[PDB]
């Protein structure tokens, strides 16, 4: 399992990004994007970090978001504590401060199996954003889905590209997997 | 029972290695350092020399009682501070913290609410830089200063 093992290289020029895949085919002057490693998460470049100076602009709860999104919560008396060079401290915490120890976290669900399963089955996604968030308070923000489908003939790879709130009506082949904003593990 | 320099002008003592007064900060804090001089100084270890001996010997002079000295405690770079020593060894009441000043940590263990000043030197090798950036640590070191909080 070689090709199979998955890893996420960072690259620090983005035109680099042509080189990671040799079966993308894809022309040398497309953007960073549209470009088959970045769309399956498999590449990552820091000059998207630069494009964050200009939402965080327009929009001010975007960096807010985003950081609570991503670094666990850091919360700000978290660098406070940090900003006394003592560094990361703290021991058995009391259960008062362990109240937002069950938080919401980022995941990724199989409908290969599960009580989610149905929904693979030729399901729409509406229907399983909407049963997951009545029933177990999982919210379905996208796809990640095989770029052709895993049948060893179309194509042979574990290759995958995210596809951001699918529309209501989006099929749901039974391989695909679900980033979920689920809450309480 | 006072030892003074030769010349009779500035307190003195034998010469003794750094580690005689080198200290961490659980040992600053047990020191009820109060009315004290710290220096934060932003030195390199191979940044050239300023002479914090300048900076002590008229802290030390004869006509200031021995219980009136100000326990003067240096908070900067400790290969720097290796360097200053040679010199710096025969003032009494001398006392050394390593690790960089800019660090909470370090004034919260030399009480700096209780200091009777704070005098911040950068021996750092500037004006090859932007002249606007030459002061870059000592204005960040005033400002943490001045923002921090004390019970
Ligand atoms: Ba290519």
């Amino acid at each position: 399992a070689g090709a199979n093992v998955p890893l996420i290289t960072e690259l620090a020029n983005d035109s680099n990004v042509q080189f990671l895949d040799q079966d993308d085919d894809d022309d040398p002057d497309t953007e960073l994007y549209m470009t088959q490693p970045f769309a399956c998460g498999t590449a990552f470049a820091v000059s998207v970090l630069d494009s964050l100076m200009s939402t965080s602009y327009f929009n001010d709860n975007a960096l807010t978001l985003i950081r609570t999104l991503i670094t666990g919560g850091a919360t700000p008396e978290l660098e406070q504590i940090l900003a006394e060079g003592a560094g990361m401290r703290g021991g058995y915490c009391s259960p008062a401060v362990l109240a937002n120890r069950d938080r919401c976290r980022v995941a990724q669900i199989s409908l290969f199996d599960g009580p989610l399963a149905q929904f693979g089955q030729g399901g729409h996604y509406g229907e399983l954003f909407v049963y997951a968030l009545r029933h177990f308070g999982i919210l379905c923000i996208g796809l990640y889905r095989f770029r052709d489908t895993n049948e060893s003939v179309r194509s042979p790879s574990s290759k995958r590209y995210v596809i951001t709130n699918p529309p209501e009506d989006f099929p749901l082949l039974p391989t695909d997997q679900v980033y979920v904003l689920t809450y309480k593990q | 029972p006072r030892k003074f320099d030769s010349t009779g002008m500035f307190h003195w003592c034998p010469d003794r290695p750094l580690n005689d007064c080198l200290q961490d900060r659980s040992q600053a804090s047990a020191s009820g350092l109060r009315n004290h001089v710290v220096v934060c100084l932003f030195a390199d270890a191979a940044s050239p020399l300023i002479g914090l001996r300048n900076l002590v010997m008229p802290l030390r002079a004869s006509n200031f009682h021995y219980h009136e000295l100000k326990p003067t405690i240096i908070v900067g770079n400790l290969d720097y501070l290796h360097r200053e020593w040679k010199t710096l060894q025969n003032f009494p009441k001398l006392s050394i913290l390593p690790g960089s000043p800019l660090n909470r940590a370090n004034l919260r263990a030399v009480n700096i609410n209780l200091c009777d000043m704070c005098v911040i030197v950068s021996a750092k090798d500037r004006n090859m830089e932007d002249p606007n950036l030459v002061d870059k640590e000592a204005i960040l070191c005033s400002l943490n200063i001045k923002a921090m909080t004390f019970d």
